[PDB]
């Protein structure tokens, strides 16, 4: 069900 | 079946669009390979008119399946384009409803961290006014959410970073440089550093714009995270436009800026011959 | 995966359902957790994200795992950040908070001793539809416990703002809170007649009305949780006009509504 | 004007050769439109001869021409494996000669940047058992690079994961959690942190090398820098594959 | 018809001679350098190499920014670096060394008087081509100022192993030491000379005689900075048997080198 996370790098 | 998907797109019953929205968010994860299948099966244009449904509830599910596709490939991004979703989601950039916020703008950054040719299509579209409104958020959640779209933004061309500076962007990123919240600060350099990692006339803007002194004053702090992200966009800043001397916040970028140190040589032969008859010539 | 699912049939669904414990168990052996706790009350907001993320990693094991979590003494520092202003803190602290709360009764109760039902009930209110998804998300887990868990988030006063949202124009929040109620409704019959004492009958029957299919599945879902309550329940739902509005759906377009239908006018038997 | 230089990568005179071979380093450096026309004249077949010549001059502009039209799409990348790249450059990474080994490293590393299928190539070539044993080099320049690479194939399918396990990269990376330069650090967890990324097959290889401890103690670390970097790769140790 | 391509070619020098240096001034008038240098002497090599990446870049200016980075007191820490055994933070310190030593003879003096010199002649024995390449690069930048400047690098010691590395069958290592040999023998007729008594000559007329194109270019380049001296480095030239070299190659197929050689022969008389 509808729940979003992200990262980054460098 | 993925037809039978891509008909119930057009179903007036909404619990059978609702299985096929949340499955085609399915399929359209994966891999390019799902997201083509996807793009053939000629779902487009079904899935951008329920970019203007007044439902949240299908209009997030739908923002949803566009994300992941224009998750792929810079060729599966520009069918995003091609099929019409940018005007819309530049207008929904305006919406008081956060939840359909965020994901208009995971959308738009996802379509803006293609090439070029993508980037340039989100500026003509108009996104860049809105997004610079939003820096001005007191919301921590929406600003991460506009500085992520805006950063892809700034990670092309010096005419797409440069679009970016005409926006009036430099004054708020300026600002966020003295917050205490170090997300924001990382944030907000992020964005930073791909601006100046444009031409000698996108730097000036930055210096132009008061970021120096914020700068310096953070290449004091016993924060290595900060001290990074700080001499990452003053060594972009300090670069004179040359790129090879710059780096996009993006993975390799550092790695490729080391190899062309042993390879600017010969770029470096002619250099030094400008100087000395530049100044034989005084 | 999960969703798809004579024993065998069992045991796979099993291996999915605790398909990385083992590793999130390996990490909290290593004593991972002090530190996480530790980072929870730093003033850096991005240490901050990135240990609530972990954090967040582990609480999404088994219960074992949650509770190893609660026994760190996570939720003191968690509950805290559910005032914060700062929109992202609270995005991250409900996230984890919410996979806390998706464990057992004993993980929930142990959410609900620390405090948190407070914070989330006054953030049902919210204007903002990010905050609002997010609080009723854990709420939802929170009221998918045992009587005891329910009847907590009752005296909590969830029920008044969950009823108001049933009127929302807005038919995702219309989703959440339907959720949210149909967890609370699958309790005793003391937590059904509070949904009713709450004034939740009236506005479930006008969406019977809708045209909406996934609006109509979803308040019938909520009705029939209410409607296996005791013949006191059931009554309250035929004095609030349901009964015509069912019999009107006994025969609409769609298979799955039929179903629902039908076995709610079932339930409606004594 | 493009086909004139190809030619010239098959001519006998090594300051014509040299200068036609670094014209097209220049024009690959310029985008994928530039890797494509490259591409199309047919100059992969003279590239890729190029990898024997016993001429380090001349082989060192030929990696980094190859490095700059691996830079581009999966589809330029496949064309450079098709041409039959790969075993010439794997073999590179045996070299003493440090300036060749790191050209041939960044266009490895290039090509390890594509899809799964650009990734698998590199690992059916026999491309690992070099790296692994690279991981052990007291050279840190080396080190870097060979760690680079290899995090591009740990960012592919839990097969090409695990084939990096296979090749035994973790016992190496283990120990380098333990170095005071800040550097390798940073190196050996992005690499770890691909790994760990996996599926809970590869998660727990890394677990029974003893990774934890290790990064347990990092948490503690004043250097917010090595927070980040640890946390990230714990967390994708506790997703649970 | 002058003044238009005139100028569109002198406001042209000005951009890939000077294109930058505007901004990198802005970042040094802003503060930015005691900073830098104060990282410089950490043992986080991670910080290390951020700080090195942005000087490097300040270092890439004219000599006003060199300058300011030198007056900063950046060289100490980075001449210290040249004896780390870690072969990154070496590549570091000698980029950031050889963008100050392409300044001005000032710069290049600074260099010296910092005590560069000793390590990089020690780096040109190394058995790691990816270090011989940055020592020889930071040191034909230093060969490239004033005859006081290149006197420092001989008295250094840097010939012998020079010549040395003419004998390398690494065509890269060769062109390397070529063009380090040819910016010391681009100085006064008594740096040449010392070249010549460091047994250049031999060595440079073995390579006319390559079959390598590339090679010919290189050493007669080589070859015509020492014919650019007085007469008895003409006749030490002569003695050595390059005319001989020189008569054959001016009909070579290729036109550069008969260019190359034919100019190298009008200088020899
Ligand atoms: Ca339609
Ligand atoms: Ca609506
Ligand atoms: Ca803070
Ligand atoms: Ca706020
Ligand atoms: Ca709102
Ligand atoms: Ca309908
Ligand atoms: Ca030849
Ligand atoms: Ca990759
Ligand atoms: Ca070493
Ligand atoms: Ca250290
Ligand atoms: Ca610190
Ligand atoms: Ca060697
Ligand atoms: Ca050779």
């Amino acid at each position: 069900r509808r729940r979003r996370r992200r990262r980054r790098r460098r | 079946e993925l037809p039978q998907m891509v008909q119930q797109l057009n179903s007036p019953d909404q619990q059978e669009l609702q299985s096929a929205l949340r499955k085609l968010s399915q399929i359209a994860s994966g891999g390019n390979e799902q997201i083509q299948a996807v793009i053939d099966a000629g779902a487009l244009p079904a899935l951008v008119q329920l970019l203007s449904s007044p439902n949240e509830q299908i209009l997030q599910e739908a923002l949803w399946a566009l994300s992941n596709i224009a998750s792929g490939g810079n060729e599966q991004i520009q069918a995003v384009i091609d099929a019409g979703a940018l005007p819309a989601l530049v207008q929904l950039l305006s919406s008081p409803n956060e939840q359909i916020l965020q994901e208009a703008l995971w959308a738009l950054s996802n379509i803006a961290s293609g090439g070029n040719e993508q980037i340039q299509a989100v500026i003509d579209a108009g996104a860049l006014p809105a997004l610079v409104q939003l820096l001005s958020s007191p919301n921590e959640q929406i600003l991460q959410e506009a500085l992520w779209a805006l950063s892809n933004i700034a990670s092309g061309g010096n005419e797409q970073i440069q679009a970016v500076i005409d926006a009036g962007a430099l004054p708020a990123l300026v600002q966020l440089l003295s917050s205490p919240n170090e997300q924001i600060l990382q944030e907000a350099l992020w964005a930073l550093s791909n601006i100046a990692s444009g031409g000698n006339e996108q730097i000036q803007a930055v210096i132009d714009a008061g970021a120096l002194p914020a700068l310096v004053q953070l290449l004091s702090s016993p924060n290595e995270q900060i001290l990074q992200e700080a001499l990452w966009a003053l060594s972009n800043i300090a670069s004179g436009g040359n790129e090879q001397k710059q780096a996009v916040k993006e993975a390799g970028a550092l790695e490729k800026l080391e190899q062309l140190q042993s390879h600017e040589n010969e770029k470096i032969q002619k250099e030094a011959q400008e100087a000395l008859e530049k100044l034989q010539s005084h």
